[PDB]
């Protein structure tokens, strides 16, 4: 029923660790 | 006149020009130490208003200062190396409607019930004048006053209450004006017709900047080991 | 081989430079400072503030040829394309023989007990021969010397004050004096200026000549700040600083805003874009077709 | 961001930023400051990549 | 040798063409000890000085 069809533990340990490299975008990518 | 000493938790500035977001930024700069010994003077200090003898404090590389009053009675300061006409001294006037700054070789002339008189009977050797917004426009009017490299940076901060002499909140003060004096500025007085004197001293402070350009909180490092802990980690939290 | 490798950075170019200097059009009084029929002594020399002008320096090889100009922090013949923080110009006039002794690191008695200038020092130091103003047969008095100090000076001090030292015998505070036409070279007059610039990434009004161009938003160009230099795109900001600041910074110390000296707007500057290129190749065996 | 920040330092040079320093200098005394600057950066990568 | 190396006495001795020490500074000699110290005595001409 849900986008990435994970489990509900999947969806938990995806949202307890935290595209476009704005940040440190000086030749690092 | 003199009385207590050791607590303030104020007297931050913004060290530069630089915008900064969301960022806590660890400098190193003069700054007023947090429950450093902070001279309360208790109007005119020594003398009552009408009596004339004055501190005359020393300036010891920096000088917070702070005026939580209505009368407005401490408008103008005195800045100098001797104050008696042989070196020069600066003198900052609020007349109320402008602020008037001029340096010159003066000597003091028994400058400042309820009488006002002109000061200043004398211009010798002048080396510039300035002229701009009132500095002083309840209000607590603090002010730094920093003197390095030539440049005698005043920088203030204004704010109204009533119940305390001091908001218990923090405050920063932004810079009024930088003037290119160039003189030593040993000592410093005060004109006369709620008087705090602090110092400041080199000390590396970590401020927490708000997401608009203003800094809401701030970390003296050498103060005590949470706070130096905060500064290694660059965290207000631990 | 077969696979995917990466050869190559790739960048978008500007492709035009912005010139964005202060409105100021007062000139700089420089031709005044060294062109001048007197000038202060070396013990009490003259130190005139330079702001709020346009820092044009050609006018100083229109004025004369000299016998040093020498700079530290900056290279002469740039001197037009910066924009300075603090600029004073420090005059007096020493002997030919003692020009090599303004400079840092240097170590004399006039280095030490008059002028004394930073070892960490920018700035310039520029001598002409004064022989043709200060020469009289009766000897000029343009010669004032301490020739012993109590205390040895620290930089850009001052000490007017003259007091006799006892060796326990007495030297005479002051050793004044005048040249005649007949004085060799090395014992001429020559005018000395010294016009320490401090340079702090673009925070003032003084710059040298240049030609604004109009701001061009949402390109990739190279820019120029009140001296501050860089290649970026250029965009209206949504940051509110206060009348004090100039610049912004991000979590890392790289400048990311700028306020444009004319208009006072905050522009937001994005890095213009840059990458990897990696080129995919079936196998020089199998075909010459590249992704 | 550590690797970043190193970017900001001077090693001994006048200044952090290359840019500023070929715009003062000549050629000579910026190629020394460089020189400055390329052996910081390089020690920073090296330390970074190890 | 066997001696107090005052060396305040060479500036009332004279003003100097050349006072240049190379792996010592001359404001800060009076707080050294030496090893061996020599005294080569010459006369030259200013142009050779260098
Ligand atoms: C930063 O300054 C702004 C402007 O004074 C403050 O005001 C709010 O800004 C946000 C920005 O998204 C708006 O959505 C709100 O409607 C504004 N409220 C007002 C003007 O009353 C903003 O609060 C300041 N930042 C912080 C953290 O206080
Ligand atoms: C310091 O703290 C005490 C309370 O602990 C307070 O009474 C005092 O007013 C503070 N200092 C000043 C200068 O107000
Ligand atoms: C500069 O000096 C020259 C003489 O060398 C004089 O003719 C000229 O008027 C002077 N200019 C100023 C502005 O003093
Ligand atoms: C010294 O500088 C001041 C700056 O205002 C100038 O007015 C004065 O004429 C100068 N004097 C000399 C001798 O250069
Ligand atoms: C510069 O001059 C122009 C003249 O049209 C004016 O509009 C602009 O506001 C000026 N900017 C400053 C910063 O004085």
């Amino acid at each position: 029923s849900k986008p990435s069809k994970r489990s509900p533990i999947e969806d938990l340990l995806f949202n307890k660790v935290t595209l476009i490299c704005a940040q440190k975008f000086n030749g690092l990518t | 006149t003199t009385q207590s000493y050791t607590n303030f938790t104020r007297g931050v500035y913004y060290p530069d020009k630089v915008f900064r977001s969301s960022v806590l930024h660890l400098t190193q700069d003069l700054f007023l130490p947090f429950f450093s010994n902070v001279t309360w003077f208790a109007i005119s200090g020594t003398n009552g208003t009408k009596r004339f003898d004055n501190p005359v404090l020393p300036f010891n590389d920096g000088v917070y200062f702070a005026s939580t009053e209505k009368s407005n009675i401490i408008r103008g300061w005195i800045f100098g190396t001797t104050l008696d006409s042989k070196t020069q001294s600066l003198l900052i006037v609020n007349n109320a409607t402008n602020v008037f700054i001029k340096v010159c070789e003066f000597q003091f002339c028994n400058d400042p019930m309820e009488s006002e008189s002109g000061v200043y009977s004398s211009a010798n050797n002048c080396t510039f004048e300035y002229v701009s917004q009132p500095f002083l426009m309840k209000n607590l009017r603090e002010f730094v006053f920093k003197n390095i490299d030539g440049y005698f940076k005043i920088y203030s901060k204004h704010t109204p209450i009533i119940g305390r002499d001091f908001p218990q909140g923090f405050s920063a003060l932004e810079p009024l004006v930088d003037l290119p004096i160039g003189i030593n500025i040993t000592r410093f007085q005060t004109l006369l017709a709620d008087y705090y004197v602090g110092y400041l001293q080199p000390r590396t402070f970590l401020l927490k900047y708000n997401e608009n350009g203003t800094i809401t909180d701030a970390v003296d490092c050498a103060l005590d080991p949470l706070s130096e802990t905060k500064c290694t980690l660059k965290s207000f939290t631990v | 081989e077969k696979g995917i490798y990466q050869t190559s950075n790739f960048r978008v170019q500007p492709t035009e430079s912005i010139v964005r200097f202060p409105n100021v059009t007062n000139l700089c009084p420089f031709h005044e400072v060294f062109n001048a029929t007197r000038f202060a002594s070396v013990y009490a020399w003259n130190r005139t503030r330079i702001s709020n002008c346009v820092a044009d320096y050609s006018v100083l090889y229109n004025f004369a040829p000299f016998f040093a100009f020498k700079c530290y922090g900056v290279s002469p013949t740039k001197l037009n394309d910066l924009c300075f923080t603090n600029v004073y110009a420090d005059s007096f006039v020493i002997k030919g023989n003692e020009v090599s002794q303004i400079a840092p690191g240097q170590t004399g008695n006039i280095a030490d007990y008059n002028y004394k200038l930073p070892d960490d020092f920018t700035g310039c130091v520029i001598a002409w021969n004064s022989n043709k103003l200060d020469s009289k047969h009766s000897g000029n008095y343009d010669y004032w010397y301490r020739s012993f100090r109590k205390s040895k000076l620290k930089p850009f001090e001052r000490d007017i004050s003259t007091e006799i030292y006892q060796a326990g015998n007495c030297y005479f505070p002051l050793e004044s004096y005048g040249f005649r036409p007949t004085y060799g070279v090395g014992h001429q007059p020559y005018r000395v200026v010294v016009l320490s610039f401090e340079l702090l990434h673009a925070p003032a009004t003084v710059c040298g000549p240049k030609k604004s161009t109009n701001l061009v938003k949402n390109k990739c160009v190279n820019f120029n700040f009140n001296g501050l230099t860089g290649t970026g795109v250029l965009t209206k900001s949504n940051k509110k600083f206060l009348p004090f600041q100039q610049f912004g910074r991000d979590i890392v110390d790289t400048t990311d805003a700028v306020r444009d000296p004319q208009t006072l707007e905050i522009l937001d500057i994005t890095p213009c874009s840059f990458g990897g290129v990696s080129v995919i190749t079936p196998g020089t065996n199998t075909s010459n077709q590249v992704a | 961001n550590t690797l970043v920040k190193q970017l900001s330092s001077k090693f001994g040079a006048i200044s952090s930023v290359l840019n500023d320093i070929l715009s003062r200098l000549d050629p000579p005394e910026a190629e020394v400051q460089i020189d400055r600057l390329i052996t910081g950066r390089l020690q920073s990568l090296q330390t970074y990549v190890t």
